[PDB]
């Protein structure tokens, strides 16, 4: 019965910056992606792996949110196997990604007269950001030999720079939200499925079936199979059910 | 001290069921006839490597062991997951928790979650930030060491708790001892019976007579000679060569140049006999476009 | 031997068919579906 | 174009302190060091110090440490500077200057504030 | 801590030149001279970056030179409005900017 | 097959590294545990040992008398 709190997470009043990307863990939910897919409210939807209708009747069992706010020349970076600023050192996909990305433009929201001092993208590293990777850290690299003491110098300032973001700026220069699916599956049972409604089972006859997402024509008869209580599914020799 | 492992640290490798059947398996689990540090309880709980995953067991009358750190530090300067069994409580935390110099148990949290005779086996993995725990408690008669025989564990929980977890330290009730030993991607062979029961196993790495086991699929081989593997000598060091050279690219006055030709009449420089270092580029970040094929 | 095969990817996504085609639309369950093809018929082949 | 508007002229007794601001505009704000550089009546040029508007990161003359205290508020593009236990040595034109952003380099103060003399 | 002539003075359409003498750890190899203008009742401004690069609008008969620990300003064709204060200035010790005490330059 | 050295001009053949099948001879485990290994077409160098033109045995014991062939090895062996 439960829902997901989407309301808070898009329509949310305060986003944080890309480097200090937040995570919200949601789970055991009905899900309706239909009010965000027919919404026509946003600039960009493209995900990989899964058709957005075919994943709204479709149940999962681990969600991941994730959000900042990145500039709009460099939106294609959030993909598999992108390169520059974002992609090397303030977040990377894994190239196997099986999650959803979505952006808007909120010129109208985020963006400021005099330019937005508030969001801030990592510059500088020793080495590419594996897959999630989260560097809060703004210790002064030093690529030199003189020690660097902190303070900032001859060597290498903070991997940490504001966008401008004057609402007077061009298409691309404008700031566009960024909000990250992911959809991963496990042996645990899907806790948030879409919005079907169930049927009752009938024994001993040639029934077109649907288990969580799982389906496939057959008979359906009581079983003297003693199932563990961890187990949710039995195989055949051939991989099938 | 150390021990011998004979044929412990089974466990189901995954929640379907089978039977009546023998599966090959490559997963982190305890090799057979391995050696596993064994500590004291009596009359014990220092910091020991996590590794890959952790094979975990002890030995119980009056359940002195209560507890488990996990993570990189345990100090207060990063996320350690603890687990605490106190009476009849499992209690699982993520906190930043400020531990002991000498953590035991007397007679920025993202989780939490509430609930000799016995030999308690447990498994503790992790895949992609996924804790994974395995355990098995079995009655037992043996108070010297590990029982010498086969028994499954069964997981109960895992938690994606996302923490970097290197180190592990166990936790004590004062008023039982354990071992440790290291799990390693080794390929099994397992026996389920008719009910589904993992009754048997072939650690396939284990010996020549098991490698044949394991290449054709059963516990039973039949008398000949069989072709079960391909040696390789293997490499020892590297050679590296490259022409002993100096003289760099003037990529300097190319793109930093002040002036340049229409595109009709694009210019064109032949670059040969260099030393060239294309990070400084490419790592620049002053670039909107950077591809090549 | 015939049977087993059918477990094998080929370098699809999933060697279970209807698991392409409930989670693809056709432009790319299409293409998933002629790397099972290929592996499948070429394993009936040699078994004949 | 870059301006830097500073606060106006002071008056101070001996033991006291003072802040001076220096209000930036036509420039991203946090881009840029800010130096503050003074000269008494007559005098040379004194070099103060610099500070960093990301986080606050500040470095001062070794003649005036623990005594001068740079500050800045990144939302109104405003540096501060302030001298505590003044004395009649401290009467000068205090300047604040828009300069480069990487800390070890020559001819720092390209800018220059309007300046805001301080009499002691 | 760098050094100039207290007084330089010339008539109308001559050169003049500054002197400023520092050491090994401010004019020295590796460093880099700026002179500022102050013209009287303002604040100074950027006239010689970089040894010898002037900013835009510095014409170029300012031209600044450096010579190991010291460095000079000529000014060629010396105008009424070239009467000001002339400061040079110099990175220090890979640590601090230091100043010339200042030179007034007057026009006869 | 083989390089020009790029600093020191001299000609280098490039051989690949040793290698080769292994073979378990074995009783039926339903009699015995105990096996004996032939490293195929390899001398007794790299890897109770006994070098045959099969390979080097490793595991069994070399015996005088000649008996009817029971679990072949190879070249009369
Ligand atoms: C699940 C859900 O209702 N999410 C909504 C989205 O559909 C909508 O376009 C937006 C309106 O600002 O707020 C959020
Ligand atoms: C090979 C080389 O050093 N090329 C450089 C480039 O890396 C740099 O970003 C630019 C600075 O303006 O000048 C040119
Ligand atoms: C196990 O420890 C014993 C000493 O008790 C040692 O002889 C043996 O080589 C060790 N084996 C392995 C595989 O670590
Ligand atoms: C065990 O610990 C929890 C706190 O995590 C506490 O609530 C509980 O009362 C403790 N013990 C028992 C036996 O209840
Ligand atoms: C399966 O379990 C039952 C006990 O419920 C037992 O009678 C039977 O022998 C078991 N089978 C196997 C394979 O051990
Ligand atoms: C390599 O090294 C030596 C200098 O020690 C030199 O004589 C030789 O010509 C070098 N080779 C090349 C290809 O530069
Ligand atoms: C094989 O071993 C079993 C005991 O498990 C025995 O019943 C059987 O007779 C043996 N067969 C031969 C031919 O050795
Ligand atoms: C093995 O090596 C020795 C040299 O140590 C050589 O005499 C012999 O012929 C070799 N045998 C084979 C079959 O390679
Ligand atoms: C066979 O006997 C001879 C002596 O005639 C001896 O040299 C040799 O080592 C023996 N070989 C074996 C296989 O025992």
């Amino acid at each position: 019965t439960n829902l997901c709190p989407f309301g808070e997470v898009f329509n949310a009043t305060r986003f944080a910056s890309v480097y200090a990307w937040n995570r919200k863990r949601i789970s055991n939910c009905v899900a309706d992606y239909s009010v965000l897919y027919n919404s026509a409210s946003f600039s960009t939807f493209k995900c990989y792996g899964v058709s957005p209708t075919k994943l709204n009747d479709l149940c999962f069992t681990n969600v991941y949110a994730d959000s900042f706010v990145i500039r709009g020349d460099e939106v294609r970076q959030i993909a598999p196997g992108q390169t520059g600023k974002i992609a090397d050192y303030n977040y990377k996909l894994p190239d196997d990604f099986t999650g959803c990305v979505i952006a808007w433009n909120s010129n109208n929201l985020d963006s400021k007269v005099g330019g937005n001092y508030n969001y801030l993208y990592r510059l500088f590293r020793k080495s590419n950001l594996k897959p999630f990777e989260r560097d809060i850290s703004t210790e002064i690299y030093q690529a030199g030999s003189t020690p660097c003491n902190g303070v900032e110098g001859f060597n290498c300032y903070f991997p940490l720079q504001s966008y401008g973001f004057q609402p007077t700026n061009g298409v691309g220069y404008q700031p566009y939200r960024v909000v990250v699916l992911s959809f991963e599956l496990l042996h645990a049972p899907a806790t948030v499925c879409g919005p079907k409604k169930s049927t009752n089972l009938v024994k001993n006859k040639c029934v077109n079936f649907n288990f969580n997402g799982l389906t496939g024509t057959g008979v359906l008869t009581e079983s003297n199979k003693k199932f563990l209580p961890f187990q949710q599914f039995g195989r055949d020799i051939a991989d099938t059910t | 001290a150390y021990t011998n492992s004979f044929t412990r640290g089974v466990y189901y490798p995954d929640k379907v069921f089978r039977s009546s059947v023998l599966h090959s398996t490559q997963d982190l689990f305890l090799p057979f006839f391995s050696n596993v540090t064994w500590f004291h309880a009596i009359h014990d709980n220092p910091v020991l490597p996590f590794n890959d995953g952790v094979y975990f067991a002890s030995t119980e009358k009056s359940n002195i062991i209560r507890g488990w750190i996990f993570g990189t530090t345990l100090d207060s300067k990063t996320q350690s997951l603890l687990i605490v069994n106190n009476a009849t409580n499992v209690v699982i935390k993520v906190c930043e928790f400020q531990f002991c110099n000498d953590p035991f148990l007397g007679v920025n949290c993202t989780f939490e979650y509430v609930s000799f005779k016995n030999l308690r086996e447990f498994v503790f993995k992790n895949i992609d930030g996924y804790f994974k725990i395995y355990s098995k408690h079995t009655p037992i008669n043996l108070v010297r060491d590990l029982p010498q025989g086969f028994s499954a564990l069964e997981p109960l929980v895992d938690l994606p708790i996302g923490i970097n977890i290197t180190r592990f330290q166990t936790l004590l009730a004062l008023h039982a001892a354990y071992y440790v030993g290291y799990l390693q991607p080794r390929t099994f062979l397992l026996k389920y019976n008719e009910n589904g029961t993992i009754t048997d196993a072939v650690d396939c790495a284990l010996d020549p007579l098991s490698e044949t086991k394991c290449t054709l699929k059963s516990f039973t081989v039949e008398k000949g000679i069989y072709q079960t593997s391909n040696f390789r000598v293997q490499p020892t060091e590297s050679i590296v060569r490259f022409p002993n050279i100096t003289n760099l690219c003037p990529f300097g006055e190319v793109f930093n140049a002040t002036r340049f030709a229409s595109v009709y009449a694009w210019n064109r420089k032949r670059i040969s006999n260099c030393v060239a270092d294309y990070s400084v580029l490419y790592n620049s970040a002053s670039f909107s476009t950077f591809k090549c094929y | 031997t015939l049977v087993k095969q059918l477990s094998s990817n080929f370098g699809a996504i999933s060697s279970v068919l209807n698991d392409i085609l409930s989670r693809l639309d056709p432009p790319e369950a299409e293409v998933q579906i002629d790397r099972l093809i290929t592996g499948r018929l070429q394993s009936l082949q040699t078994y004949v | 174009e870059v301006q830097l508007v500073q606060s106006g002229a002071e008056v101070k007794k001996p033991g006291a302190s003072v802040k001076v601001s220096c209000k930036a505009s036509g420039y991203t704000f946090t881009g840029y060091y800010f130096h503050w550089v003074r000269q008494a009546p007559g005098q040379g040029l004194e070099w103060m110090g610099w500070i960093n508007p990301i986080s606050g990161g500040t470095k001062y003359a070794q003649k005036f440490q623990g005594w001068v205290t740079m500050t800045r508020a990144t939302s109104i593009s405003t540096v501060y500077m302030e001298v505590s236990r003044l004395r009649s040595d401290d009467t000068a034109v205090y300047y604040c200057a828009r300069g480069h952003t990487y800390n070890w380099n020559y001819a720092y103060c390209d800018y220059w504030g309007q300046g805001t003399l301080v009499t002691v | 801590v760098l050094t100039q002539p207290a007084s330089v003075s010339g008539s109308p359409g001559q050169s003049i030149t500054i002197s400023c003498t520092g050491t090994s750890s401010d004019v020295g190899v590796y460093n880099y001279v700026s002179w500022y203008q102050q013209h009287p009742g303002k604040a100074p401004k950027l006239m010689i970056y970089d040894v010898s690069n002037r900013p835009s609008g510095v014409s170029n008969r300012f031209s600044g030179s450096k010579s190991g620990n010291t460095a000079s300003l000529t000014i060629s064709g010396l105008q009424a409005e070239d009467e000001a204060d002339y400061y040079c200035s110099s990175y220090t010790s890979s640590s601090t900017l230091v100043f010339g005490g200042g030179t007034k330059l007057t026009v006869l | 097959d083989a390089v020009r050295d790029p600093q020191t001009l001299e000609i280098l053949d490039i051989t690949p590294c040793s290698f080769g099948g292994v073979s378990v001879i074995t009783p039926g485990t339903n009699t015995s545990n105990q096996v004996a290994v032939l490293y195929q077409d390899v001398n007794c160098t790299e890897v109770n040992v006994f070098q045959t033109r099969a390979g080097c045995l490793i595991g069994a014991e070399h015996v005088n008398n000649s008996y009817e062939c029971d679990i072949p090895i190879g070249a009369g062996i």
